[PDB]
Formats: structure tokens, C-alpha cells, sequence
């Protein structure tokens, strides 16, 4: 969940 | 010796590089709060440039023209109560090096007072009572340019100073505030180097 | 374990009225 | 090959931080109103502290203590009385 | 009145991690096409 | 294959040939009196040994930079002059819309210097405590990341000729030339 | 609240455009012969670096003023002139009647010079034992507690030409620049 | 002191003797290998001369061309390979400090790989992997003049490289190589000193 | 930036 927040 | 004698008839002015501590104070300006903010935005009350120069009309704008470079040795604000007792609210200020970050395009309070509340420094206080507040030292010791932005203002800023309110502005019988109080003022108690003298437009 | 800097508290009371 | 060495002590990190601004209200009314603000006790719920963004770096946790320190803003020409407690049982709801 | 107190001291971290993986072409089509990956070199560029 | 890494300072001694310089016999545009202006930068110039040896590093910092005037004219001709080098690149002479202003900013900056045209002068640049390195090359954005300043030749008087008098046109008033020291960087060849 | 004292000198170092300097052919009216006059004080220009100082603190004095003379004139022309700096604010040279006692008292005074307007010259301030401060700022009541003095640009010969013949109008000749170094005590801003 | 009132308005441009080093490597070019030498002379492959002004589009020929004299101190070629394992072909190289030498005269092979594996710091390998190569010293220390030749190649070089196909390339399956292969690549990591600064034509 | 993006 803490990744796909970076990623647009 | 030869030299006063050589120096009689050629137009030799002299280098003159080499550090520059000056010592002073100054007044920043009145500072607002409203009843009832809710624009969350709203909740910033009163930004500020870290610079000589972005003070019109004060002894630290009129000297920071004169030179080329800065570096404050210290930077410290403060600040002093013009409201009765009886009245309440709660405030908080705080110091950010980096100066572009701009916590307005947050949407929620929370938020902002987090960040806030984040970071060395920090301060929060009865908006009732003086208070004094510091800068962060950066290891390196880079050299600052003086005057007015241009392009990008990482060359020019130390850094920015945030008043932040907090709760509500709040009236005797406990009532929220109408309109807007002059509350207190702002201070700076500041010491600086400068590096080559000019003038600049 | 790693420490972090802490808030530390401060401040005091005030009276209704100063004598001098 | 290459391997990511594990490990399996736990570690301890100290420090504090700042919950939020909480209201009251002059009328009592709909009685369901007296709850007045209520936050979940976990790290990674606080946004905008360095706590929650050093908890994604891990799968587990334990609080070995948690002491919430109320700040008052007002003066005594005014009164309220309030309470707060910390419910262990997050199912637990008071407003129903 | 609270106060967060003043740190200056620096802190080191040692670690390791992962760029990513990369490829080749049997034609050297473009000559512009020669360079085949580019990676920032900063904390704070790296997801995941 | 050891192929090494490096990390020291290379010191440089040279001279280059920077061009002529011209004057107007009664300027009167105040921004017409601005007569030259010019980069302090490595490769900023045609052909020169020094943009040549710009490119083959990443950073660079002059220990001197001494520009030199020498006369081209008769003694019988005469006019004051004026020459200083701005440490910072964005600050612009020419905004300024009178030619006293002009005058004063420009006696202001250290190590600027006047004189008859009519003999060599010699002028250095201000040191500075940071010792931060600039980098080589062509203006990508921001002139603070490369240049360590300008340049500014300046017209101050008119131009009289024997007998008191104004001459009638611009002419060629000798030339420029620019000793120089510097430290350089990481090799490399810029794209 | 802790609102601090102090109490040290701070040592300023600049330089700054004093202004055109003229010279009449024949002069005749002994009076006529001194040609300019100017206050020996910061916050006493327009737009210098120096006045914007000045402002700044209560008392000062100077360490060095060398007043020095650029020339802007062909050598074909030739005049001799005099300049020198009273350190008496109220001593007023244009009182007297007479040329050669002008001249005179404008010699006697140490450091004092003379030169043709040909070429470049330095001059300097007198020191005093005192140490005494001065006020800062415009006079309000005597210029003594202000000033420490006045400079004065005052004509000798007439003005030839080539041929040794004088000249039918007076003409701009170079102009003035001071070097100086300062100290300073108490700031403040004047009203 | 006097000087920098003497050095205020007269022309003096000061005198710069004296070394200089600086470090680099540079790219130098491809190598092919024929399937099938006959000529004898085509055994030689790859000739070079040792001088910074002989690689055009280099750094060394950039930054050659700024002074007047120099000496490497030392000159190390480095070769890799781009082909796989499976196929075959054997190779040398040595430097020559003499310039006017030129093995392609002989009429015969052998005497050219003889020659080749006399002198010292000479070099032979398979040409599917990496190698790295010297120069010799020399005594005395002359300098030597940079730019493109001029009558005798003695003044200029310090020596000549050559690059020489041993065997036949050759194939999977064994079959002798139709037409070329693009084999590896020559590499050089140099240190050199120059003297006194100049631009030649 | 690190806040905006846990904020929807």
C-alpha cells in the first residue's frame, strides 16, 4: 500500500 | 618607505576581500486571528521569507543591499502579546530550511499541524505570552545572495518562518470571535556575515 | 533502540495582578 | 545469488509526537453528541508524523506505553468537565 | 508551551538494494538508441 | 581491469585574446554609455585555449582572472572610462534608466577601476570564502550554476579630440586580454 | 526576553563617485578661481553606498578619505590646480579678497597638493589625536559637530592650449573618487 | 608591498615554465580478423602511433593540441573482447619504441611473429578475453613534440603499436570465418607531462 | 509531497 501511493 | 611613494600618482584601488558581523533587530509587522477558520488553508496566518531583504523599510533591507553574500550566525524570532488574559486561543510557529515546500496544498488541519509540530525547533503557546524561537544549523556554511527573487529561490532564502493559528480566536462568555484581533507582533534578533560590497538595482 | 528528539514541555502560572 | 540476510530481534524506538485539537459544545443535544472526538491507537494512523512512515518498513509492532497529556487553552473564567479514556476493543462503538 | 528539541548532528545509514533489470538489441537501429537505461542517482527515486 | 578512480584538483596557468573594444563620441541613451559586456565563465568564447580546455572536466573555479586593457589611440585623443566585473550574473546594468545610477553602481563593486583610454590598465576579481565549485559549459538554466560573473566595459566622459572637442563618430579603442588561473574536477566530455 | 547591549566599533571598508569636476579659461573674480567645495561627511551624497551607511549608526570617523583625481583631458591641453582638505568646517576660503592669499592659505595646509589636470593624483585627511566621534547625519546646529572637514578643488593657471594660448569656455576635466574606511558605534535610524 | 602597485598599469604577462600531469583513458577503436591470411603482410591487423594527437574526437587530441611537448609515464593498452566462447582465433601485440621499424616489409609469416615475441613486454592470447599491455622505459627522458608529423615521425612519437592476427579466426563447426568478424575493442590509460602552453595550427 | 499522497 506504501508503494502503489509513489507509483500514479 | 617606496610604497607611500608609488602609490602617489596610480589609480590603485585596493581588493578588499573578507568577512563582515553585524549586529541588530528589527520589527516584522502585526499579526491576525480569525473566529472561525475552516478554508484549512485558512489555518496559515502569517508566512515569511527568511531574507535581509524581504523586510521593507527596516535596517536589515536598507544594509543588505550594500553587499553581494549572507550568512546568519543567528536568526531569532520573537514575539510579544498585546490581548487581556481573559481572552483564548493557542498558536504555533516554526522555522523550515528548505524553502520551497508550501504547506497550504494540504487539505486537511491535521496535517498541517503535524508537520508542524515535526521538525527541530518547533514552538507552540497561549497566544497571551512572549515566546522566542531559533533557527537550525546547516553543516556546510554555504554563502546566500541578497535582494529580490529571481528564478529560483533555494540561491536566496535561508529558509521560511511559519505562523500557524490554531483552535479559534475566542471571546469572554466564551463566544468565537467576530471579525479579526491585532494580537501581537513579530521581532527578529539576528547576527550576519557579509562578503563583497556592491549596490545592487 | 533509537532514540528520537522529544517535545519537552515548559512554561508556568499567571497571576490576576502584580503588586509592587 | 544474492540473499537479503534476515533477521528476527525486535527493536525499540522512543519518541513523541501530537494527536490533534478537540472542541466542546454549549448544548447537549441529541445526547448521541457527548462523543466529541475519537482516534484508533495504531502506528501508520497519524499522518503527517515520522512514525508512520518509519511503520511501513516493518510487519509487526507493540506499544510498551502510549501516554496521551492533555493541553488546556483556556482560562478559569470558563468550565466544562470532560473525560477521556483509551478502549482496548476496537469493535467496541459508543455512539449506537 | 511544548517544544521539539534541536538536533545537528549528522547520522549514517549502511544498507543495499536493488536497481532493476536491463537489456540489449542484436540491431543497432537509431545509433541514438546505443544508450538503454537511465537511473537518477538519489534517496528518494528508488520505489519499492 | 583496474581501471581507477580520481578525485584531485588540477591546477592551470593561461592567457587568451577576448577582442576589441569600441567608444561613441556622445552617448546619451545612458544605456547607450554600457559599452561591453562579457561571461566569466570557461567556454564562453571562440576558438580560444581555454574553451577548449573547458570541456574535459565537470567543475571549475578561477584563483585569479585579471583582465588587461590596452590602448590603440594617439595621446592626442582622450576619454575616461570605466571597467568592474559583477560577481553576480542575474543582476542586469541595464535596467536602470539613468546614467548617474549607472555611474555610482558601478564605482560601487570592488576592484573596478577608471581611466584615460589612452593607457593599459589591469583589473581582478573578488575572492569568495565558500570555495564552491561552478559548473563547465553552456547556460542550461540559471547563469548561478556557471558563470562566476560579467564583465562591463563603460563609457563615463564623451569623447574629445585636440582642441576640446567631440569627434564624430565610434571608433576602435584598443583591445582586451585576460590572464587566468583555475582548478578543475572529474574528467569527462561534455555531450 | 533577553534584549542584548552592545557596545563595539565596526570597522567598513568602500569606495564611491564623487562627481564631474570643470575649468574655467580665464578666470578673474579670485573668487571665481575655487571651483568646487564639498562636505567631508557621510549621509552628505546622492544615491552612494556610504550615505545608505551612514544611517545606520550613531557617531563615526574616518581612518583614511584619499580623495582621488582622474583625468579626462587630451595632453595637448595644460592648466595646474590645487586641491586640499580643512579639517575646520567653518573656515570658509571665499571671504577673501584676493587671489594669492587664496593661494597661499590653500598651500599651507598639510597634504595638501598640486598638479597639471593632465594626469591621475592621490590625497589625504590629517589624523587627530582626540579620537573624538562625530554625529552622523545633516547639520542641525554647527557643522563642527559633524564634519570632520571640507575639500576643496581650486584653480592656479588659466587654461592653454596648444600653442600656449588660453581657451574661450570652460570645460569638463575628470572627476572625483574616494577611497575610505570607517568606524562606527551605536545603531539606530535618523529620523 | 610595491608589487601589486608596480603590477596596477604596467603590461607584464608572467612566464609559465613547468610540468604538468594529467590522467585519462580513452576509447581508441574496433579490430577485425579475416577467416583466411595469405598475404602475409595482411597478417599485421591493426598498426598505431603512440602519440596524444593521433585519435581524433579523443580527449587526448583535444587536450593535445594546447601545448608543445610531452612524455607519457605510462601507456597502458587494455583489449576487450566481444565474441563468444565457442569460436577461435589466437592474437598478439607489442609496442615498438622505435617509429621507423615497419615489420610489413618481410615476405614471410614467421619471421613476423618471431619478431613480434622478441622485445620485451610483447603479448599473446586468445582473442576471447581481456589483456593488458606496457610500455617500455626509456633513460633518458626526452621530450617529445605533439601535432600531426612533420618530415621525421622520430621527433613526434614515442613509439608504434601493433595488433597481430595469429592463426585463422574460425568458426563452430570449424569451418574457416567468411569475411569479417568485429572481434573487440582498444582501450589506453595514460598519465602524461607537458611542458610549455601554445594552440598549433 | 510524502503527506499529500496517505491524504485521498
Amino acid at each position: 500500500s506504501a508503494v502503489e501511493a509513489r507509483l500514479p | 618607505g617606496p610604497v607611500p611613494l608609488l602609490e602617489s600618482n596610480s589609480n590603485m584601488r585596493q581588493m578588499h576581500n573578507g568577512m563582515t558581523r553585524v549586529v541588530g533587530s528589527d520589527y516584522l509587522g502585526v499579526v491576525s486571528v480569525a473566529g472561525n477558520p475552516a478554508d484549512a488553508a485558512a489555518k496559515v496566518r502569517k508566512v515569511l521569507s527568511v531574507s535581509p531583504s524581504s523586510f521593507p523599510g527596516t535596517r536589515l533591507t536598507q544594509m543588505s543591499d550594500l553587499w553581494e553574500r549572507y550568512v546568519f550566525r543567528q536568526f531569532r524570532v520573537r514575539y510579544v502579546p498585546s490581548v487581556p488574559n481573559t481572552l483564548a486561543c493557542q498558536v504555533m510557529v516554526y522555522q523550515d530550511t528548505d524553502p520551497q515546500d508550501d504547506p497550504t496544498a494540504i487539505k486537511d488541519a491535521d496535517a498541517l499541524l503535524r508537520q508542524a509540530t515535526a521538525q527541530t525547533g518547533s514552538q507552540q503557546w497561549n497566544f497571551n505570552s512572549a515566546k522566542v524561537i531559533h533557527l537550525a544549523k546547516r553543516s556546510d556554511n554555504q554563502l546566500y545572495y541578497t535582494g529580490p527573487v529571481k528564478e529560483n529561490p533555494r540561491f536566496n532564502q535561508q529558509g521560511v518562518v511559519y505562523f500557524i493559528q490554531v483552535s479559534q480566536a475566542l471571546d469572554m462568555n466564551g463566544k468565537p470571535l467576530t471579525a479579526d484581533m491585532e494580537c501581537g507582533s513579530l521581532y527578529v534578533d539576528w547576527v550576519i556575515d557579509f562578503q563583497t560590497p556592491q549596490v545592487n538595482p | 533502540v533509537q532514540n528520537a528528539p522529544r517535545i519537552q514541555q515548559g512554561g508556568g502560572p499567571v497571576p490576576l495582578l502584580e503588586s509592587n
